């Protein structure tokens, strides 16, 4: 028939093209009731909190504290030498340094000698 | 003007050409001129009298500072600190100066091709050869003495080039 | 935006998008009116000819098989209107929205610029003030004890009373503030 | 019918620009005149020639007077 | 310099001795009337340097620095008594002698003529700003960021402290103008190469070099805004003009020594960027900017070209400025909210206008915009750069275009957008807030106007 | 730059638009009348007249919001709401 | 509990007492000096007499001295067919080089 | 960020000589202060010096 | 007024550490699901879709 879509990591898929949109069990239902509740308790604080009228400041949010505290303080704690993170770690962290070493290396040791050699066009070269 | 050396900063002789119209139709250019003569020129020229007058009555002077010559770091013994200081301090006195020379060069340059506009290949290179040569001199004077240079370091690489040119010579002879 | 989410659509909700999707992305390829108004009926004549299906199973399959067709069939730019997510003139008036606390850390000259105004202010002022334990009353009155199942909120059950969580509602800024 | 729009307090931020322009103009004004009446009234001074067996200053070595100053 | 040195140590009786609710008000008059005493310092010669006594002198270089020192501590006293209301007189007083004593310490050293009066200066202070630190930091990580920030730069010192007497051994002296003029080569050995890390590295971590550099979030994120002002504005600048003065005893190895710094500089100057194009925090981002702004300055110290040094000069100054209100900045949003989230607060520009104004000239600020001051330290030191070879131009172009990019998410994130709609206490910008601005920017513009007064002694 | 509406506007343009659907006799048409209880229509009639009206005004409704429309002083009132008007 | 601890005190604004307070101090009238003060200091004298002490500083670093010496050297050599630059900046013949 | 920043450079340098400290401060500190044990070292410690040192 | 219990922690091991780290995210157990643990110091976050 039609040509199928592919879905891909920066395209994703669409809900109406999903294969478990349309294969619904009576657990998914009750799946969506419980995640419909946790948004409604959720809802219901802030709104409180927030339509409170002697509140003046900021409602804090524990979803963004905990985001902005894994993200940062959490990872040395869970972090574990591994081979993966090794061999990751040494790439990305000395592969680079020693890449554009050889290649700024090269680079003056052919300009030095072409200036040994004397066959370099340095006119008007005042500046340095 | 006197403001400036002509021999310092010369100029070639302005030849312009006469008005030579064809046409009976006024030249706007030149009623605006007339409008921007009548309307800033004078005005300006007023002003510019009154505040000359204003200065003539205080005339007063300020002079150029001579520097006598003091011996070099050739003739200052070894670990000598003081004659050492004084022939730093010339040599970068002298620095400035060839660098305030190149400067000159290079507005001659470029004041040259700007004047010879759609001519100037041809007509600057008088001036293409002199900077090619005053350049040539300053970059083989201080061309790598690197940000702590010295008069040291210049006497050095001096040195260098003179054993350079003495073996070339010899090796030519030979 | 106005109506609290279910937790899922059911199959007439998602027939009757998939409706309104269709019909405004063939109006999109069917620039002209009479174009778009023969093709519609002919839309309108398919989802007739499968409206009466007991199989529900055989009518989520054609559900599912007109949502494929949809997609390789949409328009790649689909008409938008201005002010919906997708338009041009989308979010232009947001920074020109500034709330009433915001509105209330004015200088007393500013304020006495405007001397009619914060009087009846004050009064919405005091009338918020006055609700507030009645409104929270109700509210944990009403709720279930496992808590709130949906977003929806009641209205006032009392002749005095003020439907709760109603003061951000009430007092948004408007749709062109400045 | 005129509505009334709601903005944020802006007496603060133009009292802030009064004043900074105000304590700007306090003395950068009289800086300005001062230094057009100088330039007008006292001007630079001529480059000359050091008069044989006069030995100048360093103001003398320099050319604008308020530099001189 | 004893006319500069005085007067701060006259500061300190004055605040010890003033009223309770007069310190503030005394310390602003004083130290701003001893920044424009300290203006007569950029009087500089074209020869050699102010030579004032056998203690002190003054050079191009450390005429912009001290000028910089003494118009920081002013703007330091507006913030900290913006933040510390609530504190104790003796305490207010204590603080205040804090900054005192590291002003006047920053001062002696940056006049110092000798290499070893220089290092105990330049390590005293310390003192003043752990303790800034670790007893007026907001959170729990100030004592970690204290230790961190000490143990570095401790660490990097004193094996400059060995060399030192080493070099005193061996050379009779170590005063900066005799050492200038009696240099000798160094010769290609493993104990001069040792004694060139010994100095180099000391003045690394202090700069800090991309690999020893994570004291710096942790120092400036943590500490209170006068220290975070101060840390990024002047006392990164001390690594900076050691090494400007360390490199003149430190040839010819200085062109085979400088490789791993230079790839470390160029690479962590890409990598910092990229980091401040995903901070969560905001002082972070400030923080990890000052960073590649300074790894910039390392290249053009180690490429140590005349053309290099102006530039160094120049970016260091413009830097410490940015740097400087950048944090003002972000302390402002921080007594508003009480958080450091970047996207906590949103629409700054529709609930403050005037603070957007100033975000937007500090952001143009910090990304190199012609004609500023930070635009001509940055292109003159990727033009020594390019004269040093032809693909630095390529990584200092990817970090332009990376500092633009973060520059402006950050412009963005915090001011445009939509305000939060649950955060209803925020004030309207206080005439200090803005006075604190105007004085962060203004002087970078007329710097701007008159740019041969902090291209250093290479002009 | 354009009028403002009013109420009494937006009730004639959504009751210009139903007596301009074949549909719906004119006669027995009134304000209150119900689009499936009383008018006899269904759902894809329904969902063509909210489409009728979005055309009519310029703007979307969402079908979240547009399922609960039934009435044309429904949509006057929802329309009100949206676009600010109060008289 | 585990402490006997004072509760976390609420936000102090400076603009419920002083509505034209311009952030410096609780005082009215101490908060007023302050900021004139540091408006006055800062901005009048250091911004504007600093800024015009700069701009008048004297020559001391000798560019238009530089200047003046290079248009005598360049008018000089040029009179008598000497190069404008010389090649060498010391003397030769004060050069004494090794065997 | 975290892979080299939050990772890799906290555990070469700083981190590997703290836990070293206290890896070396632990089996310092840990005696039970017994004059037989380390009056056992002193005899070690004597020998050492008599024998290894000239 | 958080409490050192509302913090992220190690990537947890039991069905009750993993449904103790579902009830902090406010997230259904088997809903919630750790990243892997490869000792790139995630913990017991969320993975929660890759979507926009
Ligand atoms: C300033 C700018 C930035 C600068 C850069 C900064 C960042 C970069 C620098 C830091 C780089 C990382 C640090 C260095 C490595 C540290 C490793 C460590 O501490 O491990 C402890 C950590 C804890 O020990 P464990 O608990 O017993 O093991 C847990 C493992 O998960 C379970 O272990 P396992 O039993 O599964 O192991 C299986 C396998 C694991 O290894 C692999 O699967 C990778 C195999 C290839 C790597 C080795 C290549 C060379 C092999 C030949 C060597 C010949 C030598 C002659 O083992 C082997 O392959 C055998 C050992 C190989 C040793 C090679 C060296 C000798 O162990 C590991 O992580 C195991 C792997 C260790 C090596 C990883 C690869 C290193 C590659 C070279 C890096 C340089
Ligand atoms: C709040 C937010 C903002 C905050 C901003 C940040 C904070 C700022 C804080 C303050 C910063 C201060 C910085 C230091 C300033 C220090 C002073 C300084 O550097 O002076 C420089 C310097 C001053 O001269 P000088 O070097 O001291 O003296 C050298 C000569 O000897 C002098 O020549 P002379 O002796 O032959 O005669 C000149 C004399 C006399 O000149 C004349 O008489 C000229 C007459 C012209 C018209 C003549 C024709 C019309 C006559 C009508 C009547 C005719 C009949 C009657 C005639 C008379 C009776 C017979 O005039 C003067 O000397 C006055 C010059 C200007 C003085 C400015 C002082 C500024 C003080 C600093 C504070 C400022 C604060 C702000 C408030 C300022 C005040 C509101 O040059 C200028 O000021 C030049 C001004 C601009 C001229 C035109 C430039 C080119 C324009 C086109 C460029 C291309 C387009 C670009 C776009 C347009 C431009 C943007
Ligand atoms: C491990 C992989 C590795 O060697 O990475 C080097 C690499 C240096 O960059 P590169 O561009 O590959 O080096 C250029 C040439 O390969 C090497 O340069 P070259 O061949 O032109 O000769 C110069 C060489 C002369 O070679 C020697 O002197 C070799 C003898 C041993 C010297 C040890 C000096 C230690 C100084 C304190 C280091 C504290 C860390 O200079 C050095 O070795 C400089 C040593 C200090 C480097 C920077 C120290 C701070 C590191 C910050 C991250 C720490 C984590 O990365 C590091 O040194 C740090 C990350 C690895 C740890
Ligand atoms: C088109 C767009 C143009 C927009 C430009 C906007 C600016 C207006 C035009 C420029 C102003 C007119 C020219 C003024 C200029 O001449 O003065 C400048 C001078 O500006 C000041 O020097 C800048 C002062 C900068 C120092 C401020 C210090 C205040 C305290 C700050 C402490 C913190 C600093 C830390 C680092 C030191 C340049 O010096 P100079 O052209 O020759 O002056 C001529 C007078 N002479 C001939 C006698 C020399
Ligand atoms: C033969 C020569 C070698 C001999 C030893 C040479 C020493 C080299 C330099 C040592 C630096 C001194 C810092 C290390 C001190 C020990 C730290 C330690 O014990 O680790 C544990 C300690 C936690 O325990 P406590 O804080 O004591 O309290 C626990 C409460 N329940 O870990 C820490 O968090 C402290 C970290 C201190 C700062 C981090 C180190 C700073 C950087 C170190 C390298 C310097 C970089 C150089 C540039
Ligand atoms: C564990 C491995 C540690 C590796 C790092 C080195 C740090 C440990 C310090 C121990 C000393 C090791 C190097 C010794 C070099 C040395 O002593 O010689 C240098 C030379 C000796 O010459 P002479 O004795 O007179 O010989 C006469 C020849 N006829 O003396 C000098 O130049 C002074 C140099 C001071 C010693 C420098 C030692 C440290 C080397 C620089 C590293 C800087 C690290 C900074 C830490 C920050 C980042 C962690
Ligand atoms: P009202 O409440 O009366 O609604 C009646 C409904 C439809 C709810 C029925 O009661 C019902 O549920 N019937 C059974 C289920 C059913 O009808 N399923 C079929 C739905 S899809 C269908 O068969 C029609 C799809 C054909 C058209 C697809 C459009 C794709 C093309 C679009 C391309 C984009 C540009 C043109």
């Amino acid at each position: 028939s039609f040509p199928k879509y592919k879905p891909s990591r920066l395209a994703t898929l669409p809900a109406t093209l999903d294969p478990a949109e349309y294969d619904i069990s009576p657990e998914t239902r009750k799946a969506q009731a419980e995640r419909l509740a946790i948004r409604s308790r959720l809802k219901r604080e802030y709104l409180l909190q927030y339509n409170d009228p002697n509140r003046l400041g900021v409602i804090e949010d524990p979803a963004l504290i905990r985001w902005t505290y894994a993200r940062s303080a959490n990872i040395y704690p869970n972090f574990r030498p591994t081979p993966k993170t090794s061999l990751l770690g040494a790439l990305f962290g000395i592969g680079p340094l020693f890449f554009w070493y050889y290649v700024f290396k090269t680079d003056r040791d052919k300009k030095e000698k072409l200036i040994q050699e004397g066959k370099l066009d340095q006119t008007f070269n005042i500046s340095y | 003007p006197d403001s400036w050396d002509k021999d310092v900063y010369p100029e070639p002789p302005r030849r312009t050409p006469a008005p030579a119209p064809q046409t009976s139709l006024p030249n706007p250019v030149t009623y605006l001129t007339k409008i921007f003569d009548l309307l800033v020129d004078r005005p300006v020229t007023l002003a510019r009298e009154f505040i000359e007058q204003q200065h003539a009555k205080n005339r007063y002077y300020y002079y150029h500072r001579e520097f006598r010559r003091v011996p070099d770091i050739t003739e200052c013994e070894e670990k000598d600190i003081l004659c050492m200081f004084e022939a730093e301090m010339q040599w970068r006195r002298d620095y400035k100066v060839d660098q305030e020379i190149v400067n000159i060069i290079q507005e001659r340059l470029k004041a040259c091709q700007q004047r010879e506009g759609e001519s100037y290949r041809q007509n600057c290179a008088k001036e293409l050869e002199q900077f090619t040569q005053v350049s040539k001199a300053f970059q083989d004077r201080y061309s790598d003495l690197g940000a702590h240079y010295s008069a040291r370091k210049c006497l050095a690489k001096q040195k260098q080039r003179m054993l350079a040119e003495r073996k070339a010579a010899k090796e030519a002879a030979a | 935006a106005f109506s609290a989410p279910a937790a899922y659509l059911t199959h007439q909700q998602k027939v009757l998008r998939l409706y309104k999707r269709a019909l405004r992305h063939l109006e999109s390829w069917c620039v002209h009116r009479d174009k778009y108004r023969y093709f519609a009926c002919l839309m309108r004549a398919r989802f007739d000819e499968h409206k009466n299906e007991k199989d529900m199973v055989k009518a989520t399959q054609l559900l599912r098989q007109a949502e494929e067709e949809f997609w390789y069939g949409q328009h790649p730019q689909p008409y938008i209107f201005p002010e919906s997510p997708g338009g041009t003139s989308y979010e232009r008036y947001e920074c020109y929205k500034v709330p009433e606390w915001c509105l209330d850390d004015w200088h007393p000259s500013e304020k006495a610029m405007y001397p009619d105004y914060f009087a009846k202010r004050e009064q919405w002022k005091r009338l918020r003030r006055e609700s507030w334990e009645r409104e929270v009353k109700q509210l944990q009155e009403e709720t279930p004890p496992g808590g709130p199942r949906t977003e929806a909120l009641p209205p006032a059950r009392k002749e005095g009373d003020l439907p709760p969580l109603w003061w951000h509602i009430v007092t948004r800024p408007r749709e062109r503030p400045m | 019918k005129r509505l009334f729009i709601i903005k944020p307090s802006g007496f603060y931020d133009r009292r802030f620009l009064k004043l900074m322009r105000f304590y700007i103009l306090l003395t950068g004004i009289p800086v300005a005149i001062g230094i057009t009446l100088v330039n007008v009234f006292i001007g630079e001074a001529e480059l000359a020639d050091i008069p044989e067996g006069y030995v100048p200053e360093h103001w003398e070595y320099f050319k604008h007077p308020i530099s001189r100053w | 310099m004893l006319k500069i040195i005085i007067p701060t140590t006259m500061l300190l009786p004055m605040t010890w001795m003033s009223k309770h609710n007069m310190i503030w008000i005394n310390a602003t008059v004083h130290s701003l009337l001893i920044s424009l005493i300290s203006l007569s310092l950029l009087n500089q010669l074209g020869e050699n340097s102010l030579n004032f006594s056998l203690t002190f002198f003054s050079d191009s270089l450390s005429a912009p620095l001290l000028v910089l020192t003494t118009w920081l501590l002013p703007l330091m006293l507006m913030a900290s008594q913006s933040h510390l209301s609530k504190e104790t007189t003796t305490r207010k007083k204590l603080y205040i002698t804090m900054l005192i004593l590291l002003q006047l310490f920053l001062i002696m050293t940056f006049t110092a003529t000798e290499l070893i009066l220089f290092y105990i200066l330049f390590e005293a202070t310390l003192v003043p700003t752990l303790i800034i630190i670790t007893r007026w930091g907001n959170q729990t990580e100030r004592l970690n960021a204290g230790l961190y920030f000490l143990f570095y730069t401790l660490a990097g010192s004193l094996p400059l402290l060995v060399a030192l007497v080493y070099i005193q051994n061996t050379t009779g002296s170590l005063n900066f103008l005799i050492i200038h003029y009696w240099s000798h080569p160094l010769s290609n050995s493993w104990s001069n190469i040792f004694m060139w890390l010994a100095c180099i590295m000391a003045f690394m971590v202090k700069m800090p070099l991309y690999g020893l550099h994570l004291w710096l979030p942790k120092a400036h994120v943590e500490a209170p805004i006068a220290g975070s002002m101060v840390l990024a504005a002047v006392l990164l600048k001390l690594g900076g003009y050691g090494m400007m003065r360390i490199t003149t005893i430190l040839n010819p190895l200085t062109n085979y020594m400088a490789y791993p710094f230079l790839m470390l500089s160029m690479w962590g100057m890409i990598m910092t960027s990229s980091i401040c194009l995903r901070q969560t925090d905001l002082k972070s981002l400030i923080a990890y900017s000052s960073v590649s702004h300074m790894a910039l300055v390392i290249v053009a110290i180690m490429i140590q070209t005349p053309w290099s040094f102006m530039g160094a000069t120049a970016l260091m100054i413009a830097h410490g400025l940015t740097s400087s209100m950048l944090f003002c900045l972000a302390n402002t949003n921080y007594e508003r909210v009480h958080s450091r989230t970047m996207i906590l607060a949103r629409g700054l520009q529709t609930l403050l206008p005037l603070m957007a104004t100033w975000w937007l000239v500090a952001s143009l600020t910090n990304l190199a915009l012609p004609p500023s001051i930070n635009l001509i330290g940055e292109l003159f030191i990727i033009t020594a750069s390019f004269s040093w070879s032809n693909i630095t131009i390529i990584l200092m172009g990817m970090n332009m275009m990376i500092t633009a990019l973060y520059s402006l998410y950050m412009l963005i994130t915090t001011q445009r957008g939509k305000y939060t709609h649950h955060i209803n206490n925020i004030k309207p910008s206080f005439t200090r807030e803005n006075a604190l601005m105007a004085l962060h920017i203004l002087p970078l513009l007329l710097l701007t106007l008159n740019p041969k007064m902090i291209l250093g002694p290479l002009y | 730059d354009a009028p403002p509406l009013t109420l009494e506007a937006i009730k004639d343009r959504v009751l210009y638009v139903l007596k301009l659907y074949d549909k719906i006799d004119p006669e027995k048409l009134s304000v209150n009348s119900h689009f499936m209880k009383d008018l006899g229509l269904d759902s894809l009639d329904q969902v063509e007249i909210i489409m009728a009206m979005e055309d009519e005004f310029g703007f979307e409704i969402p079908d979240i919001d547009a399922e609960k429309l039934m009435c044309p002083q429904e949509i006057v009132d929802y329309i009100a709401d949206k676009k600010d008007v109060y008289e | 509990i585990r402490l006997q601890e004072d509760p976390d005190p609420e936000d102090e604004n400076l603009y419920e007492k002083n509505p034209d307070s311009h952030g410096y101090d609780k005082d009215p009238i101490v908060d007023l000096w302050n900021m004139r003060v540091v408006f006055f200091f800062g901005f009048s004298i250091v911004l504007v007499l600093g800024s015009t002490f700069v701009a008048y500083l004297p020559d001391y670093r000798m560019q238009e001295w530089a200047r003046r010496e290079a248009e005598r050297l360049v008018k000089y050599r040029e009179a008598n067919g000497l190069p404008l630059m010389e090649s060498n900046c010391f003397d030769p013949n004060k050069i004494q080089l090794p065997e | 960020s975290s892979l080299l920043d939050l990772i890799w450079l906290e555990t070469i340098l700083p981190k590997t000589t703290s836990f070293i400290q206290m890896k070396m401060s632990i089996m310092v500190s840990n005696q039970k202060g017994l004059i037989k044990l380390y009056f056992l070292s002193f005899l070690i410690t004597i020998m050492i010096s008599m024998t290894l040192f000239n | 007024h958080v409490t050192k219990d509302m913090f992220p922690g190690p990537y947890p091991k039991t069905p009750e550490e993993r449904a103790a780290a579902a009830k902090k995210y406010n997230m259904r157990v088997e809903d919630y699901e750790p990243y892997p643990d490869d000792g790139m110091g995630y913990g017991d976050y969320p993975k929660l879709p890759d979507r926009s």
